[PDB]
């Protein structure tokens, strides 16, 4: 699950009921696929700077 | 930092210093919001009065992006102990919001058990910052970066001649010349995954810089994560 390349999630991976659910860091929405992370503004943490 | 390379263009934009009544930066800081950085507790008991500087990249010439920040209040943990370096976290909350643009950005708050089981089991993690280039050489002029591999606890527990409490792990090389050092302490320890940087370490101390059979020490920062959450809202 988790532990097989990280549940496919972009972030947060956490095993329920022998399911994967994969969640974000603050200031990122899960994707309708559950699984991606989208950047919620502007400069989202953790992302290197390119303008 | 010694060794590595410097932080190009919008490669750090967590990194914050911690500035002297001089100008000088005596230690590091990560961006973890508008409103808070976080440090080491040990950079306190080293000056009286301090500002915070973000987005600067070269000391010795003013790029335009950088923006000094007043401490509001600091948040020392109750838990800290200047002998062993203990529980050496801070968090501080400025009096001004810090406004994110190129070379500003902050740095995730990873989940402790994801980050314990998938972050720190990563090949490396990236140290930065302003401090000495060599062990008796002079402060960087320039941000610069590391990859620093993940050390073995039980490696690293043995290399040291000083305790290794649950606080803290280890990164860097036995040997090869490239580790943190002086004036990075309170400085960014992230581990990158899928393009998105985590905070998962704050530059903590070691036995000299770079030396054989000596690794870096940084404190736990998933051993902090309810710790920073209530500091973040107080
Ligand atoms: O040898 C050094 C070097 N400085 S340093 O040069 O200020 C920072 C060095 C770093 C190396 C790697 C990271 Cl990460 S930070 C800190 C104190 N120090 C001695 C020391 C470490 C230590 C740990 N615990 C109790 C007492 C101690 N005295
Ligand atoms: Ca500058």
């Amino acid at each position: 699950l988790c532990s097989l390349d990280n549940g496919d999630c972009d972030q947060f991976c956490h095993e329920e009921q022998n399911s994967v659910v994969c969640s974000c860091a603050r200031g990122y929405t899960l994707a309708d696929n559950g699984k991606a992370c989208i950047p919620t503004g502007p400069y989202p943490c953790g992302k290197q700077t390119l303008e | 930092i010694v060794g590595g390379q410097e932080c190009k263009d919008g490669e750090c934009p967590w990194q914050a210093l911690l500035i002297n009544e001089e100008n000088e930066g005596f230690c590091g800081g990560t961006i973890l919001s508008e409103f808070y950085i976080l440090t080491a507790a040990h950079c306190l008991y080293q000056a009286k009065r301090f500002k915070v500087r973000v987005g600067d990249r070269n000391t010795e010439q003013e790029e335009g992006g950088e923006a000094v920040h007043e401490v509001e209040v600091v948040i020392k943990h109750n838990r800290f102990t200047k002998e062993t370096y203990d529980f050496d976290i801070a968090v501080l909350r400025l009096k001004t919001p810090i406004t994110f643009r190129m070379n500003v950005a902050p740095a995730c708050l990873p989940e402790r058990d994801w980050a314990e089981s998938t972050l720190m089991t990563q090949k490396t993690g990236i140290v930065s910052g302003f401090g000495r280039t060599h062990e008796k050489g002079r402060q960087s002029t320039r941000l610069k970066m590391l990859e620093v591999p993940y050390v073995d606890r039980n490696s690293c527990k043995l290399s040291s001649s000083f305790i290794i409490t649950q606080n803290m792990f280890c990164a860097g090389y036995d040997t090869k010349q490239e580790d943190a050092c002086q004036g990075d302490s309170g400085g960014p320890h992230v581990t990158r995954f899928k393009d998105t940087y985590f905070v998962t370490g704050i530059v903590s101390w070691g036995e000299g810089c770079a030396r054989k059979g000596k690794y870096g020490i940084y404190t736990k920062v998933t051993a902090f994560l309810k710790w920073i959450d209530r500091s973040m809202k107080t």
